[PDB]
Formats: C-alpha cells, sequence, structure tokens
C-alpha cells in the first residue's frame, strides 16, 4: 500500500494547546480537558478548553432544560417504567396544542402546554448559543461568517417552529418532539402539500444538499491529494499562493475546464450549504400560508 | 488559454493506455485516451436521447423522457423504442462515468498529486450504478431501474419509496440522511471558519489557524483541525453515498415489506415484549 | 403572486451570486496567457474584481489580488508542437530544474509562523515538550527507496507546533547531512521507512535547507516537489 493520509501513521503530542488570547476574557475559558489517542489518528487528540461565560451557561442551561421537558414527558408516557421506557423510545412524543387553542398559550399542561414550555426552552438556547457564535468570533477579531452561516440554519428551523406556526394561525401547526413522530409530521406534511416535489424551493434544496456532498467530496479529496505539499494550511496558501494550490486548481480546470482559488472555493463552500436551507425555509414558509397544494400551483406557475 | 503558473506543469507524461498519441489539451481540457472515451460515449448518448425524443414525439427538455424496458421483459433487450434504448444509454453513460473518472487518474499522474478525487467520484458512479444495474439484476429486470426525465425520475423516486410506506422507516436511509446533514454542516462551519480568519474584523491583520483551532474550542470544546476537517469532509460525503446506495440495495431484495413494520424485532424483544404502559403496550 | 415572485427572485439573485462567486476565482492565475507568457486574446465573459488586501500578521506585509503575476523563476521547459495545446518538453533534468510533477513556487523564504509569531515547524528535538505519542515511532528506522535499496535513516521528526502534527522525516545520507521527507509521501511500517515516490540513488538530490531548525515556505515547496517528481521521474529505477 501506498499511503493516503486518511489516518495518521504517527500521533505526536506537546503541551497542551491554551489557544491566542485576544479580547477573550481568560477568566471564562475552562483549563484543557484531556487527550483523545482515538480522536488523534484523524484529528486532533486534544478536548479543551472551553470558553463559558454568562450567555453561555444561559443557552446551555435551557439547552438541558428543553432535553429533560421533552425527558419527563417521555417517562410519563412510558409510565414510569424504565424497560417500557427503552422500548418505546422512538414512539415517545411530544406534541402541540391541538388545533382549537390556536396560538394561545391557554392549552393545559398535558396537551400543548409542556411542548410550548419545551419550545420556549428551545427558543433561547439556540438563540443565546447563535449570539455565543458571534461573541467568539468578536473576541478573535474574525469575521463574521461563522454567526452569517448559523443564522441560515435558524431560518429553516425559526419558520418550521415558529414564524410558520403563527403565520398560519395556530401552534398545531408545528412539529412534535419525538424520533418517529418528527418523521411522520414530515412525511405528512408534504402530503397535505401537494407532494413537496412540486414545490420549486424544495427541488432547489435538494440541488444543494446533494450539492453540498458533491462540493465537500470534491473539495476533501483535493486537499488529500494535494496534502503532500502542505495544501491542509490553506491561509498561507492564501497569502502566498505555493503548489499545493496551483497543482489543485488545475486539477479542476484541466477535467471541467474552470477552477477556483484556495480562498475562492471557501466562499462556493458556505454558499452550496448555506443555500440548503435558506431556500428550504422560503419552501416550508410559503407552505400553506400562500400555496395550499404545489402540485396546483405547479400546473400554471403564477 | 493558460493561467499564469500553467506552462510548468503542462509537461508530457502520465497517460494511462495510447502513451503520447491522445496526449494533449485543447482550450484549458486536458484530453485524455479516456477524453476521447468520453466524447465517444457521451456523443453517443446524447445522440440516442435526441433520437429517442423524436420517437416519443417531443423537443421539449422538461418532457423528453427514456423509460427502462417493463417488468414483462425481465433482463433481457428489449426493442429500441419499448426500452433497448434506454439499455444502450445506460450502458453510454457508466462508460461515459468510468472514462471520466480513468481521465481523472490521468490527470493525476501528470501533476503528482494523488488519487483521492477520483476515488470519491467513483462512490457517485456506484450509486448510479446500484439505481440502474445491480439492484435491477438482483430483483429480475431493468424496469425496476428509473428513468431518464428532469421530472419523471422523482415519479420513479416517489413510487419506489411509496412501496414501503414511508420511506423513513428505512433504517439504512436514516443513517444515510444523518451523514448528508452532518456533511453540509460541515460544509457551512469550515467555509464560513477558513473565511473568518482570510476576512478578519476590518483593517484588522489575517488570522491563523492557531485563531481557527481557538475559536473552535471556545465554541464547543473542540477542534479537529485543519488535517481534521479535510479527511472528514470526504468521510462524511462518501459515508452519506454508500448509505445511500445500502439503503436502496437492500431494498425489495432482501426487505420488501413496510419499513415501519422491521422496527418491530426491537419493540417485540422477551425482556419486554409484554411489560403494559408506553406506546406498545 | 407571491410564490412566483420568490422563485423568480431568486433565480435572478442566483445568477447574480454565480457571477459574484466565479470573479472571485479569479484573483489568481489571471489574466490568461498564451503559451509564450503573454496575454491570450481571449479571457471568457467575466472581468476581474477590484482588488483586495490581506494585512499578514508579522509586520510580513500585504497581498493584493488581483495584481501583476509571475513565476518568480527560470522555467526549463520548450514546445514540442508547432501551435497552441500540446506537452512542453524539460529541456534539462525535470527533477533538478523544478518542472511537471516536480514544480515548486516561488513561496516566500521565510519559514511560516505560528499565531505568536513563533516558526511553525521545528525538529522535535528543539521543541520542548513534544514526543512521539502513539503509532510506530520512525525515529532510527532505515529509510529504503523504491528501488529497495536503503537511503539513509530517519533521525528525527519536524513537527507542527500549533496543530501537533508530524509533517517531515528529518533522513540522514551516508553522506552525513540530512534531507527533509514530506511525511505523507513515506509508509512508517515494522522495520523500516519505506519510500516510493524515490529510488535510493536519488535522495543526495533532494532540495536542502539553510537552517537546521527552519524551514521555510520557499524551501518546502521544492522538497515536496521533488519528491512528488518522482512518482512520474523515478519509473525508471521502481521495483514491484
Ligand atoms: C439521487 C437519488 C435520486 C434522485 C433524486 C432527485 C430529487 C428528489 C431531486 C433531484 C433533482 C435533480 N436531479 Mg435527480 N435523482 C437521482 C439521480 C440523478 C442523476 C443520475 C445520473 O443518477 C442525475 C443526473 C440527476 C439530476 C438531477 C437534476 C435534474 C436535479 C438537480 C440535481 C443536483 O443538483 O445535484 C447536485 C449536483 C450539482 C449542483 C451539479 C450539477 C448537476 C446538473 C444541474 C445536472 C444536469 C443533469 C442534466 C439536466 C441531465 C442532462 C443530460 C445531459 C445532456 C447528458 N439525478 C436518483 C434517481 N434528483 C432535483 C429536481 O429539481 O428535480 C427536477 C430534486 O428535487
Ligand atoms: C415524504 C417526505 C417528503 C419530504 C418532506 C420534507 C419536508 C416537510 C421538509 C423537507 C426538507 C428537505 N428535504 Mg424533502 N421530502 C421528501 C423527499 C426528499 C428527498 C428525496 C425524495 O429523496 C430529499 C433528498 C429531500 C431533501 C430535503 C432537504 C433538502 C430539505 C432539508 C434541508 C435540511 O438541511 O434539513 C436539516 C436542517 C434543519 C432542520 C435545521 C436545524 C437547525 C437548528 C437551529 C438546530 C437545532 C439543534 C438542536 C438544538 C439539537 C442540539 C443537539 C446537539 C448534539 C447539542 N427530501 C418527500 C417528498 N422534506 C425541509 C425543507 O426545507 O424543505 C423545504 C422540510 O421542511
Ligand atoms: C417519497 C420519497 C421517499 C424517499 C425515497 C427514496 C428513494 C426511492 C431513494 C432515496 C434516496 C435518497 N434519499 Mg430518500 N426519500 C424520502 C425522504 C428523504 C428525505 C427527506 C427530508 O424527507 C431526504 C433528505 C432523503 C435523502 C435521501 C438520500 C439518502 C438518497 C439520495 C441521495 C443519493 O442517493 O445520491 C447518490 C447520487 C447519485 C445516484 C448521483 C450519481 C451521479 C453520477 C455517478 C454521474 C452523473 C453525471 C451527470 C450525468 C452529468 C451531466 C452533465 C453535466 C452537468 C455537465 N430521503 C421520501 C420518504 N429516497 C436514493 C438512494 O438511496 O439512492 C441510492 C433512492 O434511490
Ligand atoms: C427537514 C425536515 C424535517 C426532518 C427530517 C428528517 C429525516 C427524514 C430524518 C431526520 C433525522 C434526524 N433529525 Mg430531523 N428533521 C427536521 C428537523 C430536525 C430538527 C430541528 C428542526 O430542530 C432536529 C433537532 C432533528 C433531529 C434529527 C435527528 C434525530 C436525525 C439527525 C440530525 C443531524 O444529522 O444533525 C447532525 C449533528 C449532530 C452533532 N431533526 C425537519 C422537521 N430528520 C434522521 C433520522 O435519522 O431519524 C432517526 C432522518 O432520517
Ligand atoms: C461522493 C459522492 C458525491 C459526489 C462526488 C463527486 N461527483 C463528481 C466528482 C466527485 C468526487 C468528480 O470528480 C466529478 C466532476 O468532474 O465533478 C466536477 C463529479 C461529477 N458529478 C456530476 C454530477 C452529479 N453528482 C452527484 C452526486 C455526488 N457526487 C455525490 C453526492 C449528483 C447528484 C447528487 O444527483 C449529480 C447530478 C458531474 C458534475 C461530474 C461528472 C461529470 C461526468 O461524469 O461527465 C461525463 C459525462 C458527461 C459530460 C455527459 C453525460 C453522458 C450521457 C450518457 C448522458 C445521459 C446519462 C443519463 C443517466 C441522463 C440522466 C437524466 C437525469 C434527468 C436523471
Ligand atoms: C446551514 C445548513 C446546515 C447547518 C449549519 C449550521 N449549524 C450550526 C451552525 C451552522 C453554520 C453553527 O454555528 C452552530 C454550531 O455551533 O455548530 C458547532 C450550529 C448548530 N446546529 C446544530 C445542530 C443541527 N444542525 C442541523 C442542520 C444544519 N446545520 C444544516 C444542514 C441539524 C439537522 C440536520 O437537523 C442539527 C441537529 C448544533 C450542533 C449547533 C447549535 C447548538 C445550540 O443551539 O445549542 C443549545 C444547547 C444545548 C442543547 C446544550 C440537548
Ligand atoms: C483548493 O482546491 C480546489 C480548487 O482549486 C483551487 C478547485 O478549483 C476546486 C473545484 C471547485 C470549484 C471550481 C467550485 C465550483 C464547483 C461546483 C459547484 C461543482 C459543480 C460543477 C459543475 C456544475 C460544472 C461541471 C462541468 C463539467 C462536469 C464538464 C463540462 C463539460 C463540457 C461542456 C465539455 C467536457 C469535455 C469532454 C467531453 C472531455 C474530453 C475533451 C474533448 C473536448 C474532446 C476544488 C473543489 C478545490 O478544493
Ligand atoms: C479546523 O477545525 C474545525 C472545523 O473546521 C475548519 C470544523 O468546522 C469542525 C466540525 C465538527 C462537527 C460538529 C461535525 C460532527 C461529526 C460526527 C458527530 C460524526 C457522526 C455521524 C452520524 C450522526 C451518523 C450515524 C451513523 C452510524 C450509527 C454508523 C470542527 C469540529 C473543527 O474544529
Ligand atoms: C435518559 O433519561 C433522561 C432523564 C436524561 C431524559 C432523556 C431524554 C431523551 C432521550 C430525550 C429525547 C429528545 C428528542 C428525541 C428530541 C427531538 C426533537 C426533534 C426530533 C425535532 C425537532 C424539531 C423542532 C423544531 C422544528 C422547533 C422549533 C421551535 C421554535 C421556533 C420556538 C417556538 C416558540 C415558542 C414555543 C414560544 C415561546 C416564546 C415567545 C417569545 C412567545
Ligand atoms: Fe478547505
Amino acid at each position: 500500500a501506498e499511503y493516503q493520509n486518511i489516518f495518521s501513521q504517527v500521533q505526536v503530542r506537546g503541551p497542551a494547546d491554551l489557544g491566542m488570547t485576544e479580547d477573550v476574557n481568560l477568566a471564562n475559558r475552562s483549563g484543557v480537558g484531556p487527550f483523545s489517542t482515538l480522536l488523534g489518528w484523524f484529528g486532533n487528540a486534544q478536548l479543551g478548553p472551553i470558553y463559558l461565560g454568562s450567555l453561555g451557561v444561559l443557552s446551555l442551561f435551557s439547552g438541558l432544560m428543553w432535553f429533560f421537558t421533552i425527558g419527563i414527558w417521555f417517562w410519563y408516557q412510558a409510565g414510569w417504567n424504565p424497560a417500557v421506557f427503552l422500548r418505546d423510545l422512538f414512539f415517545f412524543s411530544l406534541e402541540p396544542p391541538a388545533p382549537e387553542y390556536g396560538l394561545s398559550f391557554a392549552a393545559p399542561l398535558k396537551e400543548g402546554g409542556l411542548w410550548l414550555i419545551a419550545s420556549f426552552f428551545m427558543f433561547v438556547a439556540v438563540w443565546s448559543w447563535w449570539g455565543r457564535t458571534y461573541l467568539r468570533a468578536q473576541a478573535l477579531g474574525m469575521g463574521k461568517h461563522t454567526a452569517w452561516a448559523f443564522l441560515s440554519a435558524i431560518w429553516l428551523w425559526m419558520v418550521l417552529g415558529f414564524i410558520r406556526p403563527i403565520l398560519m394561525g395556530s401552534w398545531s401547526e408545528a412539529v412534535p418532539y419525538g424520533i418517529f413522530s418528527h418523521l411522520d409530521w414530515t412525511n405528512n406534511f408534504s402530503l397535505v402539500h401537494g407532494n413537496l416535489f412540486y414545490n420549486p424551493f424544495h427541488g432547489l434544496s435538494i440541488a444543494f444538499l446533494y450539492g453540498s456532498a458533491l462540493l465537500f467530496a470534491m473539495h476533501g479529496a483535493t486537499i488529500l491529494a494535494v496534502s503532500r505539499f502542505g495544501g491542509e494550511r490553506e491561509l498561507e496558501q492564501i497569502a502566498d499562493r505555493g503548489t499545493a494550490a496551483e497543482r489543485a486548481a488545475l486539477f479542476w480546470r484541466w477535467t471541467m475546464g474552470f477552477n477556483a482559488t484556495m480562498e475562492g472555493t471557501h466562499r462556493w463552500a458556505i454558499w452550496m450549504a448555506v443555500l440548503v436551507t435558506l431556500t428550504g425555509g422560503i419552501g416550508i414558509l410559503l407552505s400553506g400560508t400562500v400555496v395550499d397544494n404545489w402540485y396546483v400551483w405547479g400546473q400554471n406557475h403564477g | 488559454a493558460l493561467l499564469s503558473f500553467e506552462r510548468k506543469y503542462r509537461v508530457p507524461g502520465g497517460t494511462l493506455v495510447g502513451g503520447n498519441l491522445f496526449d494533449f489539451w485543447v482550450g484549458p481540457f486536458y484530453v485524455g485516451f479516456f477524453g476521447v472515451a468520453t466524447f465517444f460515449f457521451a456523443a453517443l448518448g446524447i445522440i440516442l436521447i435526441a433520437w429517442s425524443a423524436v420517437l416519443q414525439g417531443t423537443w421539449n427538455p422538461q418532457l423528453i423522457s427514456v423509460y427502462p424496458p417493463a417488468l414483462e421483459y425481465g433482463l433481457g433487450g428489449a426493442p429500441l423504442a419499448k426500452g433497448g434504448l434506454w439499455q444502450i444509454i445506460t450502458i453510454c453513460a457508466t462508460g461515459a462515468f468510468v472514462s471520466w473518472a480513468l481521465r481523472e487518474v490521468e490527470i493525476c499522474r501528470k501533476l503528482g498529486i494523488g488519487y483521492h478525487i477520483p476515488f470519491a467520484f467513483a462512490f457517485a458512479i456506484l450509486a448510479y450504478l446500484t439505481l440502474v444495474l445491480f439492484r435491477p439484476v438482483m430483483m429480475g429486470a431493468w424496469g425496476y431501474a428509473f428513468p431518464y426525465g428532469i421530472w419523471t425520475h422523482l415519479d420513479w423516486v416517489s413510487n419506489t419509496g411509496y412501496t414501503y410506506g414511508n420511506f423513513h422507516y428505512n433504517p439504512a436511509h436514516m443513517i444515510a440522511i444523518s451523514f448528508f446533514f452532518t456533511n453540509a454542516l460541515a460544509l457551512a462551519l469550515h467555509g464560513a471558519l477558513v473565511l473568518s480568519a482570510a476576512n478578519p474584523e476590518k483593517g484588522k491583520e489575517m488570522r491563523t489557524p492557531d485563531h481557527e483551532d481557538t475559536f473552535f474550542r471556545d465554541l464547543v470544546g473542540y477542534s479537529i483541525g485543519t488535517l481534521g476537517i479535510h479527511r472528514l469532509g470526504l468521510l462524511l460525503s462518501l459515508s452519506a453515498v454508500f448509505f445511500s446506495a445500502l439503503c436502496m440495495i437492500i431494498t425489495g431484495t432482501i426487505w420488501f415489506d413496510q419499513w415501519v413494520d422491521w422496527w418491530q424485532w426491537w419493540v417485540k424483544l422477551p425482556w419486554w415484549a409484554n411489560i403494559p404502559g408506553g406506546i406498545n403496550g | 403572486d407571491l410564490a412566483s415572485l420568490a422563485i423568480y427572485s431568486f433565480w435572478i439573485f442566483l445568477a447574480g451570486l454565480i457571477y459574484y462567486l466565479q470573479t472571485e476565482n479569479m484573483r489568481e492565475g489571471y489574466p490568461l496567457e498564451n503559451e509564450d507568457g503573454t496575454p491570450a486574446a481571449n479571457q471568457g465573459p467575466f472581468p476581474l474584481p477590484k482588488p483586495k488586501t490581506f494585512i499578514l500578521p508579522h509586520g510580513r506585509g500585504t497581498l493584493t489580488v488581483p495584481g501583476p503575476e509571475s513565476e518568480d523563476r527560470p522555467i526549463a521547459l520548450a514546445r514540442t508542437a508547432v501551435s497552441e495545446g500540446f506537452p512542453h518538453a524539460p529541456t534539462g533534468d525535470p527533477m533538478k530544474d523544478g518542472v511537471g510533477p516536480a514544480s515548486w513556487v516561488a513561496r516566500r523564504d521565510l519559514p511560516e509562523l505560528d499565531g505568536h509569531g513563533h516558526n511553525k515547524i521545528k525538529p522535535m528535538k528543539a521543541a520542548a515538550g513534544f514526543h512521539v505519542s502513539a503509532g510506530k515511532n520512525p525515529i532510527g528506522l532505515p529509510v529504503r527507496g523504491c528501488d529497495l535499496e536503503i537511503a539513509g535513516k530517519v533521525v528525527d521528526i519536524w513537527v507542527d507546533i500549533p496543530e501537533q502534527m508530524a509533517r517531515f522525516l528529518e533522513v540522514e545520507l551516508k553522506d552525513g547531512s540530512t534531507r527533509l521527507l514530506p511525511m505523507q509521501m513515506v509508509k512508517v511500517q515494522s522495520n523500516r521507512v519505506h519510500v516510493n515516490a524515490l529510488s535510493s540513488d536519488l535522495f543526495a538530490g533532494i532540495p536542502t535547507i539553510k537552517s537546521p531548525t527552519e524551514v521555510t515556505l520557499l524551501e518546502e515547496d521544492k522538497i515536496c516537489g521533488y519528491v512528488a517528481g518522482g512518482l512520474m521521474y523515478a519509473a525508471p529505477k521502481r521495483k514491484s
């Protein structure tokens, strides 16, 4: 076997990397976690340190709060029985209020209120994490791209659980918490709307979703392939193009007749990915608020 | 015709077949021997689709559609218009894709870089071949294959999945879909990380991998790192397609009932089948 | 209606976005050139972009792309045919000359530096706290080339300090001098390190570096260039 750089042949270990201080309040980094040899065949061996600020803690707490809320309703649905719980794990489902309560918070705890409670914990957990996304970047003087991109994931999630239920007039329109139910909600959502294959935004979304597997497979292979000239050090190849970046561009140019720069290909990346949910969320947003059947709409576009 | 740093690499050699015979470029395109294979297979197959498009009555790409032989024909050939055009176009398709990979191997050799790209492409080729050749052969007919039309092949996706109820319950399809999703997550993250370092705050100087490592650890207590993430993209991608093929090679061959039903192996275990309470007692 | 407005607008946004993305990837390699180095007639339908400036962090200066472009190095190749589009033969030894799959670019002849200004890559011996943590340790293995002849002994590993990753084997010749091999082009096994790209007699010819505790981006390019070149150019002495 000639060698492929998929796993490492040697791990090498130094002092724990505490990382650049920049405008970061170091009060808040934890200290280093331990070192997984296992992780280290593949990527980095070192776990931690993590930073937890006040916003940090907030997010992570309501995080667990949502998880723990879903989880009692599951133990309850299991009637407190540990073996039943394990057995019926994918079957338990925490559902939203019935269509009757509309958008009200009135619904009893045991038929929708528990849902909104968990939904409330999820909403502050996600959004706080979001601002955590930006803040960690500010402290380091990095650009804002992670938060912008994370905003695209949030837009679908937003439209699914909140924007769309409001616009349609009730919380029953939104998605159960549970492994099978959310699958069922999905399949079901499509049926009620005329099959999402006829919704042009769905189709676009697939093109990007598949497209991201294409791009990353291309890109990840391209790098591993030029990794024998230090290709993986993309930022310094951006600052000072080396043979790795050249031989990369020219693979794609000789194959398909155009190519990227080491920096550009990352902008293909961020967009290919972000467009998946951007596009998706427009597609759901419009479902049933503006088009009740995609087939029908499709029949005479306008 | 050339990129500014390009001449120095345009040297003779690396070919797989043909020696120096088809070793040249046309505009930016390298020409394999396999560049010549691909053009022949791809132009023949396009010609046969344009052909087929008249035998069928339309010139509109949203209508052109080429269907496999009907189930009745089993594994045999089938007249040109009753499915054989499809049989020949599929042979062109495979011919054209396998050439493309082999052409990519040749480009790899001239350039002194590794074989990762075509190896990766190969998983796509295998997925296609799973839909149009492996699965139909394990099942008895070319007619289980999908047809070549923009909108008619989604017809085939709906029809095929709905033969097992909600396809969501196909457990390999679940793992596949997880791989796809995680892949798009890694793609968003990698892109935005690298850009956020090369394009920092403003007036500010370019960040370093130490920054990229640092931001990640700050956010989630971990960073896989710059070699890591490219290995991961590759793995996530390829794993997605591998479980894509696996979920389809097994559907209709070793499992052919309603996928939702498979799950009963779990719920029906001795230790708890008959305990009462919860959703299944 | 609204859903038709959104889709059609989206197609428009999508076209500008493709355009923007396409132009962005022109900040290198462009303008296109003829096989003789002068500007090609046709540059395709995309204009160059207004240029941008990266500020490099250790008073290392600027990059501003696109900008005027050259190889900053002689290219020992000549045309092998009378019109655009054929291979250009190496006029010399391709390996010694840095052409073809042995090519390197004229990157800066300083070392890439960590986030803290220190050289990123050091021999493990001058790197405090750094040791081999898992897998077979190469150090002290004999190094074998594609002719199955021994060409030296591994005497340290050069490591990436901030990513904690092996990046070269420093290997010693009959000579007593050393060369760097890219970690990615060697196979570390039980009783030896095998190197396929190079025959035993082509190790002396590996590009040498100026300090023995630093590599520069330029040296790194010439070394990686050279060994990758061997896959094509040492195929004469490669056995089975
Ligand atoms: C993969 C599992 C299913 C399947 C499920 C879906 C579903 C579901 C959807 C599509 C959609 C698409 N699929 Mg399909 N599709 C399958 C297999 C294929 C094959 C194949 C050779 O096996 C091809 C060529 C396509 C092609 C297509 C495109 C028409 C469209 C957007 C794809 C995309 O962006 O990919 C990522 C790739 C890129 C961004 C690279 C660009 C790919 C280009 C645009 C493809 C052009 C194909 C061309 C029109 C065929 C022309 C003949 C040539 C002249 C020879 N599908 C199998 C049977 N496909 C979407 C659609 O809108 O349907 C109308 C959609 O919703
Ligand atoms: C029978 C079912 C219907 C169908 C119904 C739907 C429905 C309904 C929807 C989709 C959606 C999608 N479908 Mg469809 N779909 C069908 C058939 C297909 C087929 C196919 C035929 O092969 C394909 C390839 C797809 C593909 C796709 C995707 C492009 C798109 C989802 C994008 C995404 O990334 O979601 C994954 C990403 C997210 C959901 C965002 C998550 C972000 C949040 C912020 C993260 C929260 C994390 C949480 C806190 C947990 C943390 C735990 C941690 C470990 C700590 N569908 C059939 C036709 N499909 C979605 C879409 O937009 O379409 C318009 C959608 O709503
Ligand atoms: C109602 C429909 C069913 C369903 C039934 C099916 C069926 C049936 C299938 C899938 C398949 C898939 N489904 Mg499902 N699926 C459903 C729900 C979903 C949802 C969702 C959110 O609800 C999602 C995200 C998915 C996702 C997926 C993936 C796991 C997989 C598609 C990718 C793939 O296989 O690529 C593999 C990629 C290819 C095959 C492309 C091959 C490219 C080739 C090699 C080269 C082409 C080049 C081109 C010709 C060049 C043109 C010229 C140039 C453009 C210039 N399914 C619903 C429940 N799903 C498919 C699968 O697993 O396939 C194996 C499949 O067959
Ligand atoms: C790891 C798998 C992921 C992946 C990877 C991947 N794809 C790849 C590669 C890699 C590494 C390449 O190197 C190669 C490439 O050159 O990319 C630019 C490629 C490629 N993947 C492509 C398409 C493609 N990949 C897809 C998917 C995926 N590719 C996976 C998700 C899809 C999806 C998701 O649906 C599509 C549509 C092409 C851009 C390119 C392959 C180009 C090629 O092989 O060119 C040769 C052939 C022709 C130019 C003409 C076609 C020949 C005729 C026989 C016509 C008819 C065939 C027929 C089936 C028509 C179908 C009709 C449809 C409407 C359904
Ligand atoms: C082992 O035992 C213990 C005790 C640890 C507990 C175990 C628990 C387990 C295993 C739990 C499993 C949980 C699961 C399976 C969760 C799955 C969730 C899924 C699958 C999908 C979710 C999709 C969610 C969406 C789309 C939600 C969007 C939500 C919003 C937009 C917020 C909505 C707004 C609300 C509720 C209003 C409140 C706020 C204002 C400002 C008015
Ligand atoms: Fe990258």
